[PDB]
């Protein structure tokens, strides 16, 4: 009898977000007229979508960055006890990064502790380390690739106490290992080789 | 430069999904750093969250069959409005060459 028409496309409905880029449409109906007896129904589209920007930035939680570097290795009211069976203590921290617009704070311990001994420039008695495994090819896209694998005078570390309330105690600060000269060195002997075959770097999107 | 702007970042993929269209700048899509956009081109899907370094690809295979060769991974600056490790701009990648050898030959 009727054959459905559209009516004309409606207002634009307010953004569904509240930050950033949404989602919004126009409508019309079949209704201009309405099917009536078997007539048929409006073909084509009830809707029409629009990107509608709020222009109002989202809250960015923050984040946690790595942690710093350990805090040199001392005990409170003691001028100096590196070289000594004197635990020490130390600590180190890492900044919630990131957090924006009333973004949520970072959960966890900001600041880390522990007890140490203090080895910084403390001269050991070394032994010489066996090869390490080749490190990689340097410069891995330059023209020239070459790996590595060294030899280190290794520290002798004092047997002390390894906990001391009974708490962990861990060695910290670079010593000064002392080994007899191996191929006219007294700290590192290194081997290098070519890597063979070598690539060219191409980005994966290029 | 207007972009494609999608709703939905895959970590493990680094896949854009959800796509809310075009004619939009980045600054504009990533006002939610939840979101990520490509080029109209195609290519690389950026993060809007501030830039990390991506996990180092697989090994790439033996540059040789049965020799010794070398193979090839990567790492990208992966993110937006910000930098990774060692002052690095998103988009860039950083490369390990390992040798190889596929087979007693
Ligand atoms: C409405 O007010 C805004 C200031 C935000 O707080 C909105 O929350 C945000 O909602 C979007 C979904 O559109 C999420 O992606 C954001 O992560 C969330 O912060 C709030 O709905
Ligand atoms: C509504 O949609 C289009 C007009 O824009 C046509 O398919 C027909 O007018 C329909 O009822
Ligand atoms: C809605 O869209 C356009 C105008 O926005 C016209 O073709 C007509 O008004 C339609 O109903
Ligand atoms: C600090 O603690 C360890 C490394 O000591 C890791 O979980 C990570 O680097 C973190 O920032
Ligand atoms: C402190 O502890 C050791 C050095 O003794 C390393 O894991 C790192 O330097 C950390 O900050
Ligand atoms: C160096 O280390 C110890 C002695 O310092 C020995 O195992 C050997 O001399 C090595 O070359
Ligand atoms: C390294 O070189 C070989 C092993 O590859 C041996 O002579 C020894 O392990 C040395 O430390
Ligand atoms: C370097 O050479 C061989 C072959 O890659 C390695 O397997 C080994 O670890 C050595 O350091
Ligand atoms: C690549 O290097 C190692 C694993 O091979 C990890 O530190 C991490 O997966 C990184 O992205
Ligand atoms: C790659 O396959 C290996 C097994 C060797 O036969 C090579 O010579 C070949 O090119
Ligand atoms: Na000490």
């Amino acid at each position: 009898s009727v054959a459905g028409g559209w009516g004309p496309w409606g207002p634009v409905s307010p953004c569904p977000v509240t930050c950033g880029l949404g989602q919004t449409m126009e409508q019309r109906t079949c209704n201009h007229p309405v099917p009536q007896h078997g007539g048929p129904f409006c073909a084509g589209d009830a809707t029409r979508t629009h990107i509608c920007n709020t222009a109002v930035p989202c809250p960015v939680d923050g984040e946690w960055d790595s942690w710093g570097e350990w805090s040199p290795c001392i005990r409170r009211n003691m001028k100096s006890i590196s070289c000594q069976e004197i635990p020490g203590q130390q600590s180190r921290g890492r900044t919630c990064r990131g957090r924006k617009f009333d973004g949520h704070r970072c959960a966890g311990q900001q600041q880390d502790i522990r007890h140490c001994y203090s080895i910084q420039h403390c001269p050991l008695k070394g032994s010489w380390s066996e090869w390490s495994t080749w490190g990689l090819c340097m410069p891995p896209c330059g023209p020239n690739p070459t790996r590595a694998r060294q030899r280190l005078c290794t520290p002798l570390l004092p047997k002390y106490p390894p906990t001391v309330g009974e708490k962990n105690v861990t060695f910290w600060g670079r010593p000064l290992p002392r080994c007899e000269e191996l191929q006219g060195q007294k700290l590192v002997v290194e081997e290098k080789r070519p890597c063979l075959h070598v690539p060219a770097c191409k980005d994966p999107e290029e | 430069d207007p972009v494609l702007c999608f709703t939905q970042y895959e970590e493990s993929s680094g896949k854009c999904k959800g796509l809310l269209g075009g004619g939009v700048s980045v600054e504009d899509c990533c006002l939610n750093t939840a979101f990520a956009y490509q080029k109209r081109s195609g290519g690389l899907c950026q993060p809007c969250r501030s830039p990390r370094w991506s996990l180092w690809s697989t090994w790439a295979p033996c540059s040789v069959t049965c020799s010794e060769g070398s193979q090839l991974r990567y790492r990208r600056c992966v993110g937006w409005n910000g930098q990774c490790s060692g002052k690095v701009a998103p988009g860039t990648l950083e490369w390990q060459l390992q040798a190889c050898e596929d087979q007693q030959c």
